[PDB]
RNA sequence: AGUAAAUUAAGAAUAGAGAGCUUAAUUGAAUUGAGCAAUGAAGUACGCACACACCGCCCGUCACCCUCCUCAAAUUAAAUUAAACUU
RNA sequence: AUAUACCGCCAUCUUCAGCAAACCCUAAAAAGGUAUUAAAGUAAGCAAAAGAAUCAAACAUAAAAACGUUAGGUCAAGGUGUAGCCA
RNA sequence: UAACCCAAACUAAUUAUCUUCGGCGUAAAACGUGUCAACUAUAAAUAAAUAAAUAGAAUUAAAAUCCAACUUAUAUGUGAAAAUUCAUUGUUAGGACCUAAACUCAAUAACGAAAGUAAUUCUAGUCAUUUAUAAUACACGACAGCUAAGACCCAAACUGGGAUUAGAUACCCCACUAUGCUUAGCCAUAAACCUAAAUAAUUAAUUAACAAAACUAUUUGCCAGAGAACUACUAGCCAUAGCUUAAAACUCAAAGGAC
């Protein structure tokens, strides 16, 4: 009789859904921007964010990776869908991050297998693990700072050039001291 | 509406035809009281010649004087007719040229 | 679907409410006097009835009720 | 007569006491200076003004207190030299009172040209015969072009209608010289229809003339009060004792901004946004504050009092201690 | 990048007249991102009461003249009635 | 006199990528017309590209750059429409 | 100047002749809700049968508040500040309170005429008129508001204080009222909007657009260019700066809906 979902069913149907049995060219393993592509890539980034967190903090990948307990900063797939860029949260310790980077990357192939096997995502492209460049720079600006040595222990204000205006005044003081488209032509015979 | 509702109400009620400046009469005779200029509402630009008159009914109205040039003055007698002046708001009467004191436009 | 027709009514009601606020005291005196005339008209209409019927005085024990005054 | 406005707030804020040296950079009529010398008869005070008439008033009033008041004549920029000629006697000044605006005597007297309501010459120059070559408002209006003249009205008078008002002055001066205060007022009031002559109601809920902004603009430009004020506050800080209390009164926003920005470490140089994407919030500073603001909180005089002195309605009292 | 910079020569037009112009040659660098917070452009999505196209459109208080209407203290003005019954 | 009647010769976005014409399609079309593992678009012109120039070769530089935008500039290069002067 | 129309007429003004089987999601138009009559239509013999209707009583988990012990020197607050505050702050498996409001469940779609209703328990309780169709009657009706007596954790018009600004009677910060709560009564208004009256059929012999596919029949209500106008006057009302009912003059040649 009264359905709360009716209010927003038609609005969310153009924002979060497209019609027709068409899959994108990118989504294949091997142009003009479309709205369906934005939907087809937004949902994958959410599924992979949900599904790639069910591997890092779960025991399937490995015992060391399970112990790593890697939370993820964000997941973002390329528009071409050639590969993925799984950003991961990066602790302050640079050395540990370097080791964690290598560990995750080695299991990238197996992690993909785990998702593809479970059937959450049928055709997942190769995965990558990247460190946020912002985080790396902030760490580097701290490393170099520690290494670094600090050594041994009026008219223009208001906006009117009062001086120039005074000269202009003193200088002045020195001087002081729809019709042709009708059928008329056709109906007369002027051809 | 249903056939029962059309029966209970019958034909549509017709608002009465309210009268205009001439009060449902072809013409009225009036005495000029003042002669002045009225400005046409934009987008038009002119100094339209009008006059106030006291009609035979006893009311006073503003009447447009057509033609290029009139000799009307106060206390003159004129025969007014209907017809609004489209640019002049409120001017719903016009003077008849060639009747009583008002005369035909002098041809150039 | 714009709200333009709602905005015209919005301004009319706003301006009308401020007009009533300015002349609130005047409106009060108009009403008290309109009710008094409303009461006199009611009494006279009741006097017309018994006088037309032929009575020279109102029915015994009858006093016209004051129905428009601040009785409630 | 004009009572010194908000003097009680200044007097309490200054707390004049024996053995303290004070300065007044705007003696003018001397009402404020006399109030400081009444609370404490043993206080030491120095006076200054740009008007030679005002300086004479101080010299005449110096008889009342032979050494407690020291009279000086000059601008804010020339104040440092005048106090330097005296020597180090001002030295660590406990308080510098920098009241702003036109003197009661200056604007009450029609001859000085400050009053548009009265008919006088268009002098509008606080400086008297001390400098006879200082251009008056008559010279400013008759010389500057629309571009220059409009900027004076827009920048110093906060004139909303700057191009129309400026053009009327340029046309009027060509027809006849603009030499009288009322002549200029009519010229400014002629750029608009007759309805706008006296229409601009103020926050006071009292109507005012349409050329009040032109007189304020010319008043500040002829006397370059704003630029000279920038140097007066800087020289007060240099001459202000550590822990000394500064007190200023700002009757319009332009002077208030310099006093408001100065006492909070902000700079008048700061560029201006113009009502598009202003970052009031972001949806820092080179150094910290250099003052202990006894009364960062500002206020105008009481509205009842304002009726008695409408000139002082917009008086904002800004008090601070040197750090 | 043989660029900038520096330093030369010639030419046009003149009787003569440039610190200007056109052209040729010589010597000969530094630097180019872990780019897009902003500015501008392009693309995609969305909004629009704009189409003179945001330097757009647009709403109220205030101000004269003119049109119509309402209320209201009182005053007066005309209007408008209907019969009751005795002998 | 009028570059707001124009030709002529140019500036500008511009070394920007579009312009115009003939067709075809739409449960009507004010317009729009793409998917390559292809779903209504197609076959030709101008520009671009190519080519030529700087006398090997490349690169580079020049030149080239449509249709429009700014009633952009020029009646004083010359010519010319309209109006005006002719002791 | 030449053409055109009418013609002993011709043109102007005034007046009259044409009059409901059309509509009601978005353009005017389904009433805030339900019940009882009389007609006009219809024709079946049921209903209800523990998910949050409603009313009463009892009850309480979390988080606050107050009190106490101990305790930092600050606490609070913003984009950044200021004011405010140290009578504060943090902890308490300490005491009191039962004020106020009911996370998850709820990705559910139930109950009720609508309004509205979801912490737990118990008591009372929804149900059969064939069906549609009702006002001048009766009973209801969010929030805000009024009246009297209480409550008071938190929130908060107004107000005061602080910022911002050309100004800032605002947006932001802090404090604190009316008020939101209970018990009696009033008030009767919502974009009371699924912007869909109810009921019974049909899905094909059917694209104005958009929304929510089209469409027939029955009954009532409602609409008739826009503004003036949720207005003036009238009548009723516990309403008194109120609600319902609801015009005309005058102005305009459009207003309005969808794309
Ligand atoms: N730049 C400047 N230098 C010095 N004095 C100035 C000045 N600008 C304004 N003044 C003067 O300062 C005074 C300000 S108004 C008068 C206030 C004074 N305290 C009194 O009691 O009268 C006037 O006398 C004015 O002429
Ligand atoms: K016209
Ligand atoms: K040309
Ligand atoms: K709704
Ligand atoms: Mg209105
Ligand atoms: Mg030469
Ligand atoms: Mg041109
Ligand atoms: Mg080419
Ligand atoms: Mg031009
Ligand atoms: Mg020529
Ligand atoms: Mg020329
Ligand atoms: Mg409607
Ligand atoms: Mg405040
Ligand atoms: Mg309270
Ligand atoms: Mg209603
Ligand atoms: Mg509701
Ligand atoms: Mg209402
Ligand atoms: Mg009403
Ligand atoms: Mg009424």
């Amino acid at each position: 009789s009264k359905n709360l979902l009716k209010k927003f069913a038609s609005k969310t149907r153009k924002k979060f859904w497209y019609e027709g049995p068409s899959l994108g060219s990118h989504l294949t393993p091997r142009k003009k921007t479309r709205k369906e592509d934005s939907i087809r890539l937004r949902v994958l980034n959410g599924l992979l964010y949900k599904s790639l967190t069910e591997l890092l903090c779960t025991p399937q990948v490995s015992q060391e990776v399970y112990d790593l307990n890697v939370e993820l900063s964000k997941v973002s797939v390329t528009s071409d869908f050639s590969a993925c860029r799984v950003y991961w949260k990066t602790g302050v310790s640079a050395e540990q991050n370097k080791h964690t980077e290598s560990v995750l990357q080695r299991s990238a192939a197996y992690m993909r297998h785990l998702l593809i096997s479970q059937q959450t995502l049928r055709n997942v492209p190769p995965i990558v693990f990247v460190q946020d460049k912002r985080d790396l720079v902030l760490a580097e600006v701290d490393r170099l700072l520690a290494e670094a040595d600090f050594g041994p222990p009026h008219p223009n204000l208001c906006g009117i050039d009062h001086e120039a205006l005074n000269k202009q005044i003193m200088e002045y003081k020195r001087k002081k001291e729809h019709r042709d488209a009708s059928p008329r032509s056709f109906l007369l015979g002027e051809e | 509406a249903t056939l029962n509702q059309m029966h209970r109400l019958g034909p549509r009620k017709e608002p009465p035809k309210r009268l205009g400046p001439t009060e449902g009469r072809p013409q009225l005779k009036g005495v000029v009281l003042r002669t002045f200029i009225r400005k046409p509402k934009k987008p038009n630009s002119a100094n339209r010649k009008c006059c106030r008159v006291r009609l035979s009914t006893g009311k006073e109205a503003v009447c447009f004087i057509p033609g290029e040039g009139h000799t009307l003055q106060e206390h003159h007698v004129v025969l007014v007719e209907g017809g609004r002046t489209q640019d002049l708001p409120g001017v719903k009467l016009k003077v008849v040229r060639g009747k009583y004191d008002c005369g035909h436009v002098q041809k150039k | 679907k714009n709200v333009l027709k709602i905005r015209r009514r919005k301004m009319n009601h706003h301006k009308y409410r401020k007009l009533v606020k300015r002349t609130r005291f005047l409106r009060r005196k108009v009403r008290e006097g309109r009710l008094k005339k409303k009461q006199i008209k009611f009494e006279k209409d009741l006097k017309r009835i018994w006088l037309k019927a032929g009575l020279k005085e109102a029915p015994e024990n009858w006093q016209t009720p004051k129905i428009y005054l601040k009785n409630k | 007569l004009h009572i010194p406005v908000m003097v009680d707030q200044v007097v309490h804020c200054l707390a004049p006491q024996k053995g303290q040296v004070f300065l007044d950079m705007t003696f003018g009529s001397g009402g404020h200076t006399r109030a400081i010398l009444q609370k404490e008869p043993d206080v030491m005070v120095y006076a200054l003004d740009r008007d030679p008439v005002a300086y004479a008033i101080a010299e005449q009033l110096s008889r009342l207190y032979p050494t407690q008041i020291q009279a000086l004549l000059g601008q804010f920029s020339q104040a440092e030299a005048l106090l330097m000629k005296a020597g180090v006697q001002p030295g660590t000044i406990d308080g510098i009172l920098m009241d702003l605006g036109c003197s009661s005597m200056q604007l009450d007297a029609p001859e000085r040209g400050f009053s548009l309501r009265k008919d006088g010459p268009l002098d509008m120059r606080m400086d008297g015969d001390r400098y006879p070559d200082t251009p008056t408002a008559s010279d400013v209006v008759n010389a500057l072009d629309q571009q220059a003249l409009a900027s004076i009205l827009r920048a110093y008078g906060e004139e909303k209608h700057a191009k129309k008002i400026a053009s009327a002055i340029i046309q009027a001066r060509s027809t006849y010289p603009i030499s009288r205060t009322q002549q200029l007022a009519s010229i400014v009031a002629g750029a608009f229809p007759p309805s706008a002559v006296y229409a601009r109601k103020d926050l006071l809920q009292r109507s005012t003339h349409i050329a009040t902004k032109t007189f304020q603009a010319l008043r500040i430009f002829v006397n370059n009060e704003l630029n000279e004020l920038y140097a007066g506050l800087r020289t007060a800080e240099k001459f202000l004792k550590t822990g000394g209390r500064l007190v200023a009164l700002s009757f319009h926003s332009l002077e208030d901004r310099i006093v408001k920005r100065f006492l909070l470490g902000i700079s008048m140089t700061e560029r201006f946004n113009l009502s598009i994407r202003q970052k009031v919030k972001q949806t820092s500073v080179r150094a910290p504050l250099k003052w202990e603001l006894i009364h960062k909180k500002v206020l105008t005089p009481e509205d009842q009092d304002v009726q008695d002195n409408p000139r002082g309605r917009s008086a904002k009292l800004r008090a601070a201690i040197k750090l």
